């Protein structure tokens, strides 16, 4: 069940269609998680905030990894790519939480 | 079974009678073991001129020194052995004596409170030993970033005006006060009409009448042409002091504008609008999370160590304002948040922060009478300036009858557009000019 | 209005319902905590949980979580957020105070009796299911400094801290602010062992102030599992006795010099605490010159400069300190202190007189009724009564208990003291303050 | 006056210059000279252009 | 690259004189330009932000 | 000490109104800023033309 | 306050700037007439017709 | 008679959440400020007393 | 003060002697916190008028001949010490001192009174001094003789 | 003296936007227009005001 509202996605079944977008979008590619290329806003910034020294630290490396990749416009090797399963989101969690803190936050103020 | 307005319906009733000579005897029964009994008085600083300034303060020192019937310690030995405790204090417009004892000690109580104030004593030793030792908290004083601050913004606010005067007064007049002044003091403002002996507690209000008829009927009133003297009107005055010392670490800052006065209904929208703006001070567990936008801010980025909202009330004038204390480097960066909150309620307030406001000021009401002690100032109090005493239910019904659009008025009538009294202390350089100041006190600027 | 010092109230007209009286309801669950309900139908309602989590209670690894706990209040927990906590006590605008010595730890909140229950939820979530989430807790750990640095700025509230120190090698010697070293140091997985161990029914109670017994007895026991077994407290402390100075050039010297006393409910405690007026501790009088007070009055002659003595009685559940403290020059710190000391000794000697004794009985009794005449602190008499004992004593009984208090049972408590092992605690110019073995 | 004013970032700073900056207070008349000759400048430039548009 | 193609069709049709032929390429080419814009790459950025579990 | 200062005498520069301790400041409130205004309306509407 | 509604308090705001707001809009009105005497608005003042 | 109050012995910190941060209970020092010495000192990093809802 | 208290057995030393003694050997040798910044110029004069004289100096030179010692050591003062309410003649007092501050090595000083240089009392301790061990010979040791 | 401590009380403190400022590593070829632009800019003002010398 992913991929499009449609049962059938168009290039046959629709699980299929999110693990040929990963591969497609090339961010695995420089060895970044999904989580470390989202846009920072002042709700992923405070969120970052909240991540845990062991794995802010490992985000940062990853970054810094890959603008030397990206400096040198080159990609990790096929067997340092992210795999798609593999990637787990670290920072849903957390962004779900500033969601939720904003939401009452923003609709306590009109009342 | 019993709701926030049947509890207020169930207090007990004060009861005020007037003695022969004018004096006015209240009470409010209760059922605790413990009561106390007061006098409060007509007398302070404003009712003093320039050559007498600061008698209120010798006298109340002197008061508890000795009287005719128990000179020396005795008058004190009497109330140590019995277990009561003994306060006094006094202000620019009233002065106060009130001891707390058990229900029982009712009677003793009040014989000695009539002593204290028929029968001072003022000996010629008294008053030379006294003299030194007023002499030594005035330098004390001094230390008070609160209230030197204070003092000043009473100095310039009603300049020229007998509220302009400390209540101790200027060293000067303690050295050169005499005993002939102390006493042609006590002979002018301690009369009868002018006086109201209030108690609460487990005592009936008929044994305190009947005491106060026994002890209190040797006093006099209407003594001579001047009689009960009456009060002059004080001018409020938009100005600015600034006593730089760069010395001090903090700033203490206080801004005010000229208030309703005591009698004046306007209090209670006033009292509400305080609320909103409420108060913080470097220790409060809210954080950024308190309610009100001013402490909010304050506490989201530091701003400063301690403020505060006050609504000094008088006779005819007040001074309704704030005060803060910050950094030398946030005098500038909080004195434009005070005024803009100001100018919010002035102009556009929301129903949703006058409902907290109200509230507020309805816990503040309530929980400000904890006992006999807190009663008995508001039930003497309020018989020298309200005339009656307000009873907790009609202050709900005041209350209750404020809403945005009350706010809104009454802030704009007292605050919007008004030149407003500064008094600064400290390092007082980042205080922005007086222009910059009274021009904060109108948006658009069209 | 009604129930403001006695827990049995005098008949008082019954009509209405709300203008009269009632007795007091006093309960204890089978899980072992403890509700005493309160109905005086005033239009303010307070509520306190009262916990035997002190400052006391923390071991040497983990100093200062008392501290951080009594701050700990206003945050996230597992019903309300820290902001929904913050917003909802003030749109009511009730508060929201802790109150915490060093055996107790109390939950206090104070509204109007109409939103009584809103207070309730924020009560229970923020004592028992707390989050303590790891950045909350971080982000609150630098106002133990801001704290620790305003509750000491009163040179006497550190003579205190340290008096407990030098007397005690164990729980009650902990002082009740986190140490300078800890601020930092303390981190979410000690304040959840410290919430789990030291909060539970056998060592808390649940006192309220204008509400019925059902809704009290309804919203009290849910999740309280075990005993503060984590380290000191929980296995009883012990006394030492010892002398620490402090210089720090200040102008006035503040002295503490104490021995070892009765715990409270013994009746020993209650000799000390009528030789506590004997010695005199605290005025009466404004700006009086205190001539019932013998500490003072024996001081007086001699030393004719600004000094200040009171008798100093800090009784626990376990132990108590008793002595006198004493505020002077520098210049004649010691005479101030050696003849007060001496003062005591002449009382010890069985120089004292039955109307000493029966005006010291008359301030005891005085000073305990206004005590509890407040609305705030008869909740605090109260509460504290329902956890050091299983039940609440009437005034007028406790007024008994004083009144039978013999005048040799003063002597001896002198005597405990004169005779004790003492514990000094100075601070100031101690150029001129004398030690231990100087007396 | 109406808020913490916030942001702070951009080209109002460079003009804290012309109202908050500090400046002695018996500073006389001969010092208009210095502003008139920026209204000066800027009047130049104003009319000269119009006068381009025709020269 | 679709509206860059379509920037170029639009600097290629615009030196061209008004007839049958660039009447209608060049309608279809504005009426892309705004379309493209406004609705086709908000709705691409949404498609996206589903395909990525966010 | 504090207490003995005493702001100084501003009769000389003070408007004819205000002069008197005793009268209220807030009576002329209103026209007192009200005369301040009309200085400045008057010189904005000068330079509008 | 009540129970977290949807954008009351805003509409409160909005209606206390509402007078100011519609009083704001004549100076962009009679100011740009003003400004260029536009000829059908400047026939109903009874001076300037 | 069983508080820390009552016998006006030991300490007891309050930390608010609307009120000021208070500690203290009775121990000599208002007999000191009659021969007036403690200056009251100065409100370096501090908060304002005897607090404010009442 | 800071720098010279890095070392925590600099900190235990200055606590020994704190808890031991009341009188002059129980002032640290370094300023108090709170006497930082309010040391005054006429107190640095005072201290010089009273220690540094003659008396209480004493002249060592190596490689120097003594007729360049001795004349320029011909312009000396003649006074004494002065009087102290902490330091002066020092008596013994014996106490304990314990500071908490949670560092991983704790460290003890556990001493009593010995005798004063010159005594032949105290070429004893010293002697025993060794005896109990006063130091590694050894690099790395496991100090077998001590 | 500090040779980093430059010549600061001066012009030259805005200059370190051109000299000490902070820029990602991974910039291409297309933030060069960003430069190239000014150089247009300048090289049109150049060329502009010595053809105004004979139009
Ligand atoms: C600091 C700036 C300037 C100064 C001091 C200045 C000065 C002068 C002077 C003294 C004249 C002689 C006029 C006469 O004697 O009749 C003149 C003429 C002229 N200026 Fe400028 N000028 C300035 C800026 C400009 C600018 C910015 C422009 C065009 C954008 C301009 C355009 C002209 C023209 C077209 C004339 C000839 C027309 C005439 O003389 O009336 N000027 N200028
Ligand atoms: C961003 C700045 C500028 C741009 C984009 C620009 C653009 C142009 C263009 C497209 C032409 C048409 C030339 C042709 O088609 O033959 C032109 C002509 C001209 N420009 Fe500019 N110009 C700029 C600045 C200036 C300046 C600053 C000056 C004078 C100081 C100037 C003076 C002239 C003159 C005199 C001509 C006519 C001579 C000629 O066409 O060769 N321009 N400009």
């Amino acid at each position: 069940m992913a991929g499009r509202p449609a049962v059938s996605a168009s290039s046959r079944w629709l699980e299929g269609i999110r693990k040929w977008y990963y591969n497609a979008a090339g961010f695995n590619k420089l060895g970044l998680m999904r989580d470390d290329t989202i846009h920072e806003n002042d709700d992923v910034k405070e969120a970052i905030r909240r991540l845990p020294e062991n794995l802010y630290d490992d985000r940062v490396f990853r970054i810094k990894r890959a603008l030397d990749l990206s400096m040198r416009q080159q990609i990790l090797p096929k067997e340092q790519w992210t795999k798609y399963e593999e990637d787990k989101s670290y920072l849903e969690p957390y962004l779900k939480e500033v969601i939720r803190e904003r939401k009452e936050r923003e609709e306590w103020a009109k009342k | 079974t019993a709701t926030y307005a049947q509890a207020l319906q169930s207090v007990p009733e004060t009861q005020v009678s007037q003695l022969d000579n004018g004096l006015r005897v209240a009470s409010e029964q209760s059922s605790q073991p413990t009561c106390t009994v007061g006098v409060w008085i007509d007398a302070g600083s404003r009712y003093e001129s320039e050559k007498n300034n600061g008698a209120g303060y010798f006298v109340e020192h002197l008061a508890f020194k000795g009287t005719k019937n128990r000179p020396g310690n005795a008058l004190e030995k009497e109330v140590e052995s019995m277990g009561a405790h003994l306060n006094a204090y006094s202000t620019r417009e009233h002065t106060a004596y009130y001891i707390k004892a058990l229900s029982k000690d009712l009677p003793k109580a009040v014989e000695l409170l009539a002593d204290i104030v028929q029968n001072c004593s003022l000996e010629d030793s008294q008053i030379e030993k006294e003299r030194d030792v007023i002499l030594q908290e005035l330098q004390e004083n001094d230390t008070s970033m609160r209230d030197v601050v204070f003092n000043y913004l009473h100095a310039t606010a009603f300049q020229g005006t007998p509220l302009a005067q400390s209540v101790e007064g200027p060293s000067e007049n303690v050295r050169k006060l005499s005993r002939a002044d102390l006493t042609e003091y006590l002979s002018r403002h301690y009369k009868a009409p002018r006086m109201v002996l209030a108690a609460a507690g487990g005592l009936e209000h008929r044994q305190l009448l009947d005491l106060a008829q026994k002890h209190f009927s040797g006093l006099s009133g209407t003594y001579d042409e001047d009689a009960v003297p009456t009060l002059s009107p004080c001018r409020f005055t938009g100005s600015q002091i600034c006593h730089r010392e760069d010395g001090l670490p903090l700033a203490h800052v206080a801004i005010a504008v000229e208030g309703p006065g005591w009698a004046h209904p306007d209090n209670v929208a006033l009292q509400v609008a305080n609320a909103i703006i409420g108060h913080y001070d470097c220790t409060y567990g809210g954080g950024a999370h308190l309610s009100s936008p001013l402490a909010s801010i304050a506490a989201t980025n530091k701003l400063c160590q301690s403020f505060q909202t006050f609504n000094i009330c008088y006779a005819d004038t007040g001074l309704l304002g704030a005060h803060f204390v910050c950094d030398h480097m946030s005098i500038d960066d909080m004195m434009f948040v005070l005024q803009g909150q100001w100018m919010r309620l002035c102009t556009s307030a929301t129903e949703s922060e006058v409902l907290r406001g109200k509230n507020l000021l309805r816990n503040a009401l309530v929980s400000h009478l904890d006992g006999t002690t807190p009663v008995c100032e508001d039930i003497g109090r309020s018989l020298l300036t309200y005339g009656r005493r307000i009873p907790l239910a009609e202050w709900e019904s005041r209350i209750a009858e404020v809403d945005a659009r009350v706010v809104r008025e009454v802030c704009s009538k007292y605050f919007y557009d008004q030149c407003p009294a500064v008094a600064g202390f400290g390092p007082i350089e980042q205080l922005p000019d007086y222009n910059r100041i009274r021009s904060g006190m109108f948006w658009l600027r069209f | 209005s009604l129930k403001v010092a006695p827990k049995v109230k005098a008949t008082e007209a019954p009509a209405g319902v709300p203008p009269h009286p009632q007795d007091l309801e006093f309960t204890r669950l089978p899980n072992g905590l403890v509700i005493a309900s309160l109905e005086n139908y005033a239009p303010a309602s307070r509520i306190g949980l009262f916990i035997k989590a002190g400052s006391r209670y923390e071991n040497s690894n983990n100093l200062g979580t008392s501290h951080l706990l009594r701050l700990a209040s206003s945050l996230t927990t597992k019903g309300a957020s820290s902001f929904k906590i913050t917003r909802g006590i003030e749109a009511v605008g009730g508060k929201l105070s802790v109150t915490s010595t060093r055996e107790n730890m109390a939950y206090t909140v104070e509204c109007l009796r109409d939103d009584v229950d809103i207070l309730m939820e924020f009560l229970l979530n923020v004592t028992t299911a707390p989050e303590f989430r790891r950045w909350e807790v971080a982000a609150l750990q630098p106002q133990l400094r801001i704290d620790k640095a305003v509750a000491l700025q009163n040179p006497q509230a550190h003579v205190i801290e340290n008096l407990h120190a030098a007397a005690y090698r164990n729980a009650l010697a902990n002082s009740l602010y986190c140490p300078d070293y800890r601020i930092g140091k303390v981190t979410p997985v000690e304040l959840h062992d410290y919430v789990q161990n030291h909060f539970t029914s056998a060592r808390m109670a649940l006192i309220g102030l204008g509400v019925s017994h059902p809704v009290l007895k309804q919203v009290a026991e849910q999740f309280l599992n075990i005993r503060g077994g984590l380290g000191l407290s929980g296995a009883k402390a012990k006394y030492h006795g010892g002398e620490i100075r402090e210089q720090n050039g200040d102008s006035l010297v503040h002295a503490a010099l104490v021995a070892e006393s009765a715990a409270i409910g013994s009746a020993e405690a209650n000799a000390f605490s009528v030789l506590q007026h004997v010695l005199g501790a605290g005025p009466h009088v404004k700006r009086g010159s205190n001539a019932t007070s013998s500490l003072y009055q024996a001081v007086a002659k001699g030393v004719h400069e600004p000094f200040d003595v009171s008798a100093f009685n800090a009784s626990y559940s376990d132990s108590g300190l008793f002595g006198f403290y004493t505020i002077s020059q520098a210049a004649s710190a010691g005479d101030v202190i050696k003849a007060a000391y001496n003062q005591v000794k002449t009382i010890a000697q069985g120089n004292l007189s039955n109307p000493d004794v029966q005006a010291a009985k008359n301030k005891l009794k005085a000073g305990y009724l206004m005590s509890v005449e407040s609305s705030e602190g008869f909740l605090d008499e109260v509460g504290s009564q329902a956890l050091a004992a299983g039940s609440y004593t009437p005034p007028s009984t406790v007024l008994q208990q004083i009144d039978a208090v013999a005048d040799a049972d003063v002597i001896n408590a002198a005597k405990k003291f004169v005779s004790g092992r003492k514990s000094m605690a100075a601070s100031g110019n101690l150029g001129h303050t004398p030690f231990i073995d100087e007396l | 006056m109406t808020n913490i004013r916030k942001s702070h970032p951009l080209m109002k700073i460079v003009n804290n210059a012309f109202i908050d900056l500090p400046a002695p207070s018996n500073i006389s008349s001969w010092w208009n000279f210095g502003s008139l000759l920026g209204i000066c400048l800027i009047l130049q430039i104003l009319t000269g252009l119009f006068l381009a548009m025709h020269y | 690259w679709a509206l860059v193609a379509d920037l170029l069709t639009l600097t290629w049709i615009g030196g061209q004189p008004v007839e049958h032929p660039y009447i209608t390429i060049g309608q279809l080419a504005s009426v892309l330009y705004f379309l493209l814009i406004l609705v086709l790459m908000p709705t691409a950025g949404t498609i996206e932000n589903k395909l990525l579990k966010w | 000490s504090h207490t003995d200062i005493k702001v100084p005498d501003f009769s000389d520069y003070r408007r004819p109104e205000v002069l008197d301790s005793t009268k209220s400041s807030k009576e002329s409130s209103e026209a007192r800023k009200g005369f301040s205004y009309l200085v400045t309306a008057t010189t904005t509407v000068g330079v509008a033309y | 306050m009540l129970t977290r509604f949807l954008g009351p308090r805003y509409r409160q705001l909005a209606r206390n700037w509402v007078p100011t707001a519609s009083l704001w809009g004549a100076v962009g009105a009679v100011g740009l007439v003003w400004a260029t005497d536009w000829r059908l608005i400047l026939d109903w003042v009874p001076y300037i017709n | 008679m069983l508080s820390v109050a009552a016998r006006s012995g030991p300490f007891a910190p309050v930390l608010s959440a609307t009120s000021r941060g208070v500690a203290g209970a009775l121990r000599p020092l208002v007999q000191a400020a009659v021969p007036a010495t403690s200056e009251s000192p100065v409100l370096d990093l501090k908060r304002s007393v005897l607090c404010r809802e009442s």
